[PDB]
């Protein structure tokens, strides 16, 4: 039995940060009381087409009923160069530009 | 252009079941979440259910949880609502609705179907009783006489009323049906005519009840009081 | 749940007037509020989202504002195509709750009703029921007091009113008030009266009849 997607709004609490593994971490809060629900998170090449690239690493991206105002960290493996972190789906999704150095 | 063609009118007895369908065209059906929205006397305009593009997420307003199931077939571009244990308060016009942006959860709707009237009632099919509203001194003012027909106790909607087979149209008012306590509908149709014509001109209201394929023509006799 | 309300439920306005209608949420929904327009017999049409962003093809006389718990939709200069019902809808999170709707009607000058009363027909009495109909024809505005009296006794709970939509030619309303009594009760009384109060009338108008005098 799986959970439906989260339908409420996410916000970034701090600026995304690069890790030793070359991945990026993103700390978000969630305004909804529609939990338990599944956190949508992906990397995109551009903001208009939202073509998926890279991969989400966090294995349990789920908001629970007890989550409330606590903060969640998501970890993604972005492509080399420019891409966008996209948290959530639909009208209220949030994006942040990311650049991964190297080749 | 976007087209959302919904299935035909449905009449259900309390406790019964019903499946609504909505055939989509004019956009990439498999990339959009789809929703059902209803509008009726019991609940106003009310969101009912949403299903994501890939059917992985389904959402329901609390009053239909466990009774309604939403699904879709992306190979035929069709949306479904499976309604069971229907109650009288579920009576409404049910709308197919398309999400504005692709890959969403049904937040905003930029295209809608034409809607499907769903009536849930235990009343029996019954043609109306037509009673004259006869003109008299109690309905005349300044050479203007009011007359009409009382169209009482019928089910289901609608009835249409014409006067003199459509020859009389100016000054005709047919009120909206009211759901009576007994579960049957009732309305009146009235018209104002010159009181001098009450002696020479015949006035007949033509009541048609299409759901029963019946018709009643009632001649409204003027009163001598 | 977040309760969505709207104010007013109905208002009358004229072409060229500035019209503002209000939507409220019981707790904050931030900026995630949309507006729809609906004509009778049709589906709603999306007007505006994110409080103030116009949907494609919507004329620029529409605008929205507000934040959190209070929102407004404004029509700067009303046109005839704008007479309709307007709904707000929250989308901070599901359920995607619509407001109850505000109907924008055409304003015109007051017009007094013509009042007519109809005794029940003999055939209906044969079936055992007596319907007395009071007709208010071609009046404006809609609000009217229609008080039934049976041998002086004010009636309550045994009548139903029905009102037409605004007439396409003169923007007036018509109203029917139907008093429904059993045959036994109808024949235990003599005088039946419908008293109408309306701002177009300088004083209440009463139509009455005695049972069996027609």
């Amino acid at each position: 039995v799986s959970y439906s997607l989260c339908t409420a709004a996410f916000t970034f609490t701090k600026i995304p940060a690069e890790t030793l593994h070359g991945t990026v971490t993103v700390e978000v809060q969630y305004a909804g009381t529609d939990g338990p629900c599944k956190v949508p998170a992906q990397m995109a090449v551009d903001m208009q087409t939202l073509t998926p690239v890279g991969r989400l690493i966090t294995a349990n991206p789920v908001i629970t009923e007890s989550t409330e105002n606590s903060k969640m960290m998501l970890e993604l493996d972005p492509p080399f160069g420019d891409s966008y972190i996209v948290i959530g789906v639909g009208e209220k999704k949030i994006t942040h530009h990311w650049h991964r150095s190297g080749s | 252009e976007v087209q959302l063609v919904q299935s035909g009118r449905g009449l259900v007895r309390p406790g019964g079941s019903l499946r609504l369908s909505c055939a989509a065209s004019g956009f990439t059906f498999s990339n959009y979440a789809m929703s059902w929205v209803r509008q009726g006397p019991g609940m106003g305009l009310e969101w009912v259910s949403t299903i994501t593009a890939d059917s992985d997420s389904k959402y329901y307003v609390d009053s239909v949880k466990g009774r309604f199931t939403i699904s879709r077939d992306n190979s035929k571009d069709t949306l479904f609502l499976h309604m069971t244990s229907l109650r009288a308060e579920d009576t409404a016009v049910y709308y197919c609705a398309k999400d504005r942006l692709s890959r969403g959860v049904g937040e905003l709707y930029d295209s809608w179907g034409q809607g499907t009237l769903v009536t849930v009632s235990s009343a029996s099919f019954k043609g109306p009783s037509v009673f004259p509203l006869a003109p008299s001194s109690k309905s005349t003012s300044g050479g203007t006489a009011a007359l009409g027909c009382l169209v009482k106790d019928y089910f289901p909607e609608p009835v249409t009323v014409s006067w003199n087979s459509g020859a009389l149209t100016s000054g005709v008012h047919t009120f909206p049906a009211v759901l009576q306590s007994s579960g049957l509908y009732s309305l009146s149709s009235v018209v104002t005519v010159p009181s001098s014509s009450l002696g020479t001109q015949t006035y007949i209201c033509n009541v048609n009840h299409k759901p029963s394929n019946t018709k009643v023509d009632k001649k409204v006799e003027p009163k001598s009081c | 749940d977040i309760v969505m309300t709207q104010s007013p439920s109905t208002l009358s306005a004229s072409v060229g007037d500035r019209v503002t209608i209000t939507c409220r949420a019981s707790q904050s929904i931030d900026v995630w509020l949309a507006w729809y327009q609906q004509k009778p017999g049709k589906a709603p049409k999306l007007l505006m989202y994110k409080t103030s962003t116009l949907q494609t093809g919507v004329p620029s006389r529409f605008s929205g504002s507000g934040s959190g718990t209070e929102f407004t939709l404004t029509i700067s200069s009303l046109q005839t195509d704008d007479f309709a019902t307007y709904y707000c809808q929250k989308y901070d999170s599901y359920p995607w709750t619509f407001g109850p709707g505000t109907k924008v009607e055409i304003k015109r000058t007051a017009a007094a009703p013509s009042v007519f009363i109809f005794p029940p027909s003999d055939e209906q009495l044969k079936s055992g029921t007596a319907s007395v109909v009071c007709l208010l024809n071609n009046f404006y505005p809609r609000e009217a007091k229609v008080q039934w009296k049976v041998d002086n006794a004010l009636q309550s709970g045994n009548s139903q009113e029905s009102v037409t939509e605004q007439d396409s030619k003169d923007s007036t309303y018509s109203l029917s008030s139907t008093l429904t009594l059993s045959k036994a009760d109808y024949e235990k009384h003599k005088v039946y009266a419908c008293e109408v109060t309306h701002q177009g009338l300088s004083s209440p108008v009463t139509k009455s009849f005695n049972r069996g005098e027609c």
